[PDB]
């Protein structure tokens, strides 16, 4: 099919960086003294 | 898709010629076709000039 | 060089006149005395090489006769077109209101 | 549940951080151009 | 304990992190094989001829959607209501052809939810709560049943089911438009105003309790601290909201009493879907939305458009354009 | 077709079985608080 | 590489409501 | 007697009448008297399709298919004039009847190969000299293949023969040339072959039945993609009778 | 020029993949008690 071909890291970019800036946060929140 | 079938190739004498094939060390090779004992009968040269063995 | 033959047969007296060898049965209810008797004996005997030949089917009245001769000038006849007579489409064509 | 004794800390200092940005980056950029060919 | 009895009490056991029960035997392995089916057929099923004439639909990824225009396409008009388990087919490359995913998705299914529901009294029953949140699930519940059961039964066929797929329920909104005018319809008014106003009593009781959370955080931390699991104590000033809302209408339209307002919450929705639900259910045997067309008549008798009339021209649009190979004869009946 | 009609009446038949018997197992007991309600 | 990448965003999903609801942090009284 | 409540549901409306191993008579053909054939019913058993010749150019093979549409492919009820010639032979002159059927059949891999099973406009002929139909006379002859689809079909985006849009319209300003064959809808009309090979005949009723085997073209959805070869067999049943 | 269409994904994740990796565990290090 004749897809727009910046479709794939469009799609990529859009998971990878927000899913990875609260990985960050998450782990970092973690590591931190009990 | 399809074999093309098996290429003959003579010269203005009739004599069979056959194609040198190309190695797997050489990503270009060069054309040259010899009778049946390796002696070369015609190629594609690089400088015109001095041709000898042009298939024309 | 591809065509599409129902717009082409529109520029031929299909498209002017109820063509005996084509138009679908519902034409004939333009004119007076056509619909249905002699339409289904019309399109049951086609096709026809001219418009005259209608008179020609048997078992016609003299009243029949009479009303395809005052008629002849709405008819024409025109090739056979396949995709106008296939699929019973001389008696339903897909198209009510 | 009782909790596992044999979990450890993990670590990584900022020149470590550095080091490593340092040889993701050049490696795309020597990489990328053979990604693209 | 025998073994039976020991089963029992595992199944109807409180302890398990997800309860099983009775009705949980049931919806665990219809649930499953109603998604798995889904699955892979969303992924992976070949065209489907939904209108029985010949004409597959390509519902799956693998032959050419993505997700908005992908769907699990309803089974054959030619099979109509007829029941087409995959045995019935003489092979799977039938079956598919068929779409008989459809009928075995939607069967499973309905059965799973069924049991969801009943699961939800049995749980309830288990903790010792009272037992009326399976009452609330029976609105979406009745609306599923609607949709993949009822409108099929009344109109002889699961071609006319909602397809599993959002541009498929696009169609069968914009078709149901065209044959039952439901935005004429008070019982799917009635919806809109279960679900316009369920959003609206949402965020107008998340933004009251919200306003009212009494400070137990400083600025520098999320006030959601400020509430302790299981805490004995209220944690917003229903006072101090219902001062406020009392105020912005007036006192006696605001509920001072926290169990007749949250009965209200549920109760809005609920009844508004219930309508819903019976509105698809009884539009499913033609009991059509209000006709106005051409009510309004001048003194010579010439029609006078309002916009009831304009509705109808889209109506009629959608009408001759659905389904554009499928009907030989001028009146569609069903 | 057969075996698999045969195979999915007996795991029908099987689950429905466990609904029934389950529910005819003493279910208005299973409760945290009244239990004799025979 | 369309249906990969919905597949893969699929896939992901289920992956997290099993996370989600089994790995969860656990609600205390306090 | 069967009835209708009988048959309902048991597939057995879509099978021929079949004849008993008895039936090897002879049916006498009195050359002074005309006959028709009341009921010609044909059951397809397979359906074969010649597999697109890779570029080999070898002898492209006939391969089997999966029937998708069901019980759903036989053609019966029909009739017509059963000609007595000069020479002796019979010619079946077809007037009438159920006499098509859409079938789609899947080959492996997947690909569908929908086709209008046929025997419009059949005109078969028997040997010279038939003076009794035994169970020695085969019928051959040939058949119209109209397009699968009539002229009012249209496609997905709203083409069609005798209806529909001319272009493609959600692509307002595409080069129309690339898209002609798609956009102009042709309607096919080629010939079919088939053979008739009486296996059994009651000469008291009038009554034959055997195997057949035809050969046609499949659908070409007018004229958007090469139609395939199909090779169709199976049983038929037909009743003689003077008229 | 005819590139592989796949190179501008497989770069932007070969450099985000790891770097968020490690981005994830140095911000988790700093947030450990001192
Ligand atoms: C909880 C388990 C469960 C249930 C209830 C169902 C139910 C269904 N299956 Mg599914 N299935 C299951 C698990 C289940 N399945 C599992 C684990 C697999 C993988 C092997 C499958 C694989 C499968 C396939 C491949 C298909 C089905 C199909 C069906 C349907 C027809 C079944 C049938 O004809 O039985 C007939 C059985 C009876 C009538 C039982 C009678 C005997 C009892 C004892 C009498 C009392 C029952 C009576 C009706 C009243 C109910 C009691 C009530 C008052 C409490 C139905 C929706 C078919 C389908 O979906 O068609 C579209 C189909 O093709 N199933
Ligand atoms: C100013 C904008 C406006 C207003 C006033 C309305 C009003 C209405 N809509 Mg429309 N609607 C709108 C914009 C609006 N709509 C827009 C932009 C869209 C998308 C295009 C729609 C789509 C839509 C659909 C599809 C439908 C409606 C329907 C309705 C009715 C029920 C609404 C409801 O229950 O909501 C939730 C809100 C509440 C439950 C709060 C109560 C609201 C009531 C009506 C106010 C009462 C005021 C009262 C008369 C004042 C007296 C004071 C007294 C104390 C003295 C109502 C007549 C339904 C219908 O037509 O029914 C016949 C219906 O089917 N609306
Ligand atoms: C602003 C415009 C507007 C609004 C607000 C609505 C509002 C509504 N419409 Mg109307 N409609 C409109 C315009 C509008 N419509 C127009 C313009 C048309 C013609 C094109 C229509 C034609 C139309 C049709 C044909 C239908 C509606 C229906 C509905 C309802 C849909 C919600 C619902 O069914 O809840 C009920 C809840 C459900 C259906 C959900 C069931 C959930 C099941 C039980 C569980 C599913 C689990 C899931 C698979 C997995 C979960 C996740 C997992 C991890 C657990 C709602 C009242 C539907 C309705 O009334 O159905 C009864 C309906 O069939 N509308
Ligand atoms: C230039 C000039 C002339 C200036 C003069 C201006 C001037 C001084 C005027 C004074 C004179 C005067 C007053 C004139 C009046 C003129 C007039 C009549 C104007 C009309 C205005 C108008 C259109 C009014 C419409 C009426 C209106 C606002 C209706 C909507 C309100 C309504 C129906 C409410 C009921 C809905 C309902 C049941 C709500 C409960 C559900 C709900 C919100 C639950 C959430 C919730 C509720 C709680 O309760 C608490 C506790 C909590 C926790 C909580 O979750
Ligand atoms: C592609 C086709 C092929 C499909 C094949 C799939 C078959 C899967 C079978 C594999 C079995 C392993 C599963 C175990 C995981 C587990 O649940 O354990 C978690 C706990 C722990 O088990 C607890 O186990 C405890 C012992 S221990 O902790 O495990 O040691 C024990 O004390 C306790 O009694 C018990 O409840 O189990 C339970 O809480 C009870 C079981 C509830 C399972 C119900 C599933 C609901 C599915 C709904 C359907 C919708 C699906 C749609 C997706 C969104
Ligand atoms: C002219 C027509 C002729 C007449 C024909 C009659 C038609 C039948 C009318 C139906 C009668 C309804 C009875 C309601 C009683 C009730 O609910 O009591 C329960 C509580 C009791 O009130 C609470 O009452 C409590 C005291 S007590 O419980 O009553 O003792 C008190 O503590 C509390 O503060 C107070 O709020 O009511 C409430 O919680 C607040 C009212 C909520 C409205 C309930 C209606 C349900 C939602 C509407 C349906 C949606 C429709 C729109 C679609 C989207
Ligand atoms: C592009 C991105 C999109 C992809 C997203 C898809 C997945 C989303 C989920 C990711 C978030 C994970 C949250 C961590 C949960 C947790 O509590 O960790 C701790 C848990 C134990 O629970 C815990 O255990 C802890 C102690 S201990 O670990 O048991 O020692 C304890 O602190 C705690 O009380 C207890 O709950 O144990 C772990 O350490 C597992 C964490 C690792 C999870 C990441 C793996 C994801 C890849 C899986 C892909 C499958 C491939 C297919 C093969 C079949
Ligand atoms: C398919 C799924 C795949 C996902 C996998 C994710 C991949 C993650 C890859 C991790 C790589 C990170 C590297 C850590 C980098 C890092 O942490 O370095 C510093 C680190 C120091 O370790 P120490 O023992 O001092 O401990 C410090 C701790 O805080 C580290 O955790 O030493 C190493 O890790 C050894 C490797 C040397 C690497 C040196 C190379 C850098 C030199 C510059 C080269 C480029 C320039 C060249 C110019 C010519
Ligand atoms: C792929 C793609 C694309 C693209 C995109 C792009 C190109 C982007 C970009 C972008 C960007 C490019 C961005 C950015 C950014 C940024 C930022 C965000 C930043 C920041 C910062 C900071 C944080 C800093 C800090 C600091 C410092 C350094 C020093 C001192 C001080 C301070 C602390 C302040 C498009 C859409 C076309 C299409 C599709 C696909
Ligand atoms: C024992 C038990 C249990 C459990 C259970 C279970 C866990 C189950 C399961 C189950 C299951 C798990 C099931 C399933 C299934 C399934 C299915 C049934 C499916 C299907 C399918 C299909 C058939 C497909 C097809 C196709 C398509 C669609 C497309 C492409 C092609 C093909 C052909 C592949 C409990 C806990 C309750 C308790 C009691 C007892
Ligand atoms: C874009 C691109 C591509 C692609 C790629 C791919 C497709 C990939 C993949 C891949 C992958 C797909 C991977 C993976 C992975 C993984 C992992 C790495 C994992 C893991 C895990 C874990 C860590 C876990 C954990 C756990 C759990 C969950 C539970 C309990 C236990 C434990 C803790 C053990 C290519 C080259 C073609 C070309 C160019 C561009
Ligand atoms: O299939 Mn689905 O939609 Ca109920 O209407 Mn008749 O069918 Mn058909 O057209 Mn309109
Ligand atoms: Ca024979
Ligand atoms: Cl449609
Ligand atoms: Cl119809």
């Amino acid at each position: 099919m004749e897809v727009n071909q910046l479709g794939l890291i469009a799609t990529a970019l859009f998971v990878l960086v927000p899913s990875v800036f609260l990985i960050i946060l998450y782990v970092q929140t973690e590591s931190q003294q009990k | 898709q399809a074999w093309k079938g098996h290429a003959v190739f003579r010269n203005k004498e009739g004599e069979e010629l056959f194609v040198r094939r190309m190695p797997a060390f050489f990503e270009s090779f060069p054309v040259i076709l010899t009778d049946k004992n390796g002696v070369v009968k015609a190629d594609i040269p690089f400088r015109r000039a001095e041709s000898k063995y042009s298939f024309e | 060089e591809l065509v599409n033959v129902v717009d082409e047969k529109l520029g031929t007296a299909y498209g002017e006149k109820i063509d005996l060898n084509n138009t679908n049965i519902a034409a004939f209810i333009q004119y007076r005395g056509l619909y249905p008797t002699l339409a289904k004996l019309i399109v049951k005997n086609a096709p026809y090489e001219s418009v005259e030949d209608v008179l020609n089917i048997p078992g016609l009245t003299e009243r029949q006769k009479q009303i395809l001769r005052e008629n002849l000038e709405h008819f024409t006849v025109t090739e056979v077109e396949t995709a106008l007579v296939e699929g019973g489409d001389r008696y339903n064509n897909g198209l009510y209101k | 549940m009782e909790p596992n004794p044999n979990r450890q800390p993990v670590e990584l200092n900022r020149t470590s951080l550095y080091l490593g940005l340092l040889l993701i980056l050049v490696l795309a950029l020597l990489f990328s151009s053979y990604f693209f060919n | 304990a025998n073994l039976w009895e020991r089963f029992c009490n595992w199944v109807t056991s409180t302890d398990n992190r997800l309860y099983v029960g009775w009705f949980g035997v049931i919806m665990i392995p219809t649930l499953l094989a109603a998604t798995i089916c889904f699955v892979i057929a969303f992924i992976a099923a070949p065209p489907v001829d939904i209108d029985g004439i010949r004409e597959p639909v390509s519902g799956s990824l693998l032959y050419g959607n993505n997700i908005i225009t992908g769907a699990v396409v309803p089974s054959s008009n030619a099979i109509g209501l007829h029941f087409y388990p995959i045995w019935e087919a003489a092979s799977l490359d039938e079956w598919l052809y068929n779409g008989g995913p459809y009928q075995l998705i939607i069967f499973h299914f309905l059965l799973g939810a069924s049991c969801y529901m009943g699961r939800q009294w049995e749980l309830s029953y288990r903790l010792g709560m009272r037992p009326w949140i399976c009452v609330a699930y029976s609105a979406p519940l009745a609306s599923a049943f609607a949709v993949f059961l009822i409108y099929p039964i009344g109109q002889g066929s699961f071609s006319d089911g909602m397809p599993l797929g959002i541009s498929g329920t696009f169609n069968f909104m914009i078709v149901f438009q065209a044959e039952h005018n439901i935005l004429m319809h008070p019982f799917h008014q009635l919806g809109v105003a279960g679900v316009f106003g369920g959003a609206l009593f949402c965020a107008m009781h998340g933004s009251l309790v919200t306003s009212s959370l009494i400070r137990e955080t400083t600025e520098t931390e999320s006030a959601n601290y400020g509430y302790k699991f299981g805490q004995e104590e209220e944690t917003y000033n229903i006072v101090a909201a219902h001062g406020y809302f009392g105020r912005l209408i007036f006192q006696y339209a605001s509920f001072n009493n926290s169990r007749s307002l949250h009965f209200f919450l549920a109760a809005w929705p609920v009844v508004g879907v219930w309508f819903a639900a019976l509105g698809i259910s009884t539009m499913a045997f033609n009991l059509n939305g209000f006709n106005f067309n051409h009510s309004v008549i001048d003194a010579k008798g010439n029609v006078i458009n309002t916009w009831a009339d304009i509705i109808n021209r889209a109506n009629l649009g959608m009408e001759v354009m659905h389904e554009r190979n499928a009907h030989n004869f001028p009146l569609d009946l069903a | 077709m057969e075996t698999l009609k045969i195979t999915v009446y007996i795991v029908v038949t099987f689950f429905v079985l466990l609904f029934v018997f389950g529910f005819l197992s003493g279910d208005p007991a299973r409760n945290p608080k009244r239990k004799d309600l025979e | 590489m369309e249906t990969i990448t919905y597949v893969f965003i699929f896939a992901c999903i289920i992956a997290l409501f099993f996370f989600a609801i089994f790995f969860r942090e656990p609600p205390r009284i306090t | 007697t069967l009835t209708y409540d009988d048959i309902v549901g048991t597939g057995l409306a879509n099978k021929c009448p079949t004849l008993d191993d008895t039936a090897r008579g002879a049916y006498p053909i009195d050359s002074s008297q005309t006959y028709r054939i009341a009921r010609l019913c044909l059951q397809p058993t397979t359906f074969l399709v010649k597999e697109e010749p890779k570029n080999k150019r070898q002898e492209a093979e006939f391969v089997p298919t999966k029937l998708v549409t069901r019980e759903t492919t036989s053609l019966d009820q029909i009739q017509g004039e059963l000609k007595v010639n000069s020479d002796g032979s019979l010619t079946f002159v077809e007037e009438d009847g159920i006499d098509f059927q859409p079938v789609t059949v899947q080959m492996a891999g997947g690909e569908r190969i929908p086709l209008l099973f046929t025997v419009k406009n059949l005109v078969a002929s028997t040997q010279p000299n038939v003076t009794s139909i035994t169970t020695s006379t085969d019928f051959k002859g040939e058949f119209n293949v109209p397009s699968y689809r009539t002229a009012n079909f249209l496609d997905p985006k709203g083409r069609g023969l005798a209806s529909g849009y001319d272009s493609a319209i959600a692509l307002p300003q595409a080069k129309e040339e690339e898209l002609a064959r798609a956009n102009v809808k042709r309607f096919s009309l080629t010939k079919g072959q088939i053979s008739l090979n009486v296996a059994k005949v009651d000469g008291r009723t009038g009554e034959i039945a055997g195997t057949f085997e035809s050969e046609q073209l499949s659908d070409d959805d007018m004229g958007a993609h090469e139609p395939h070869e199909v090779k169709i067999q199976g049983v038929f049943y037909a009743s003689i009778e003077p008229a």
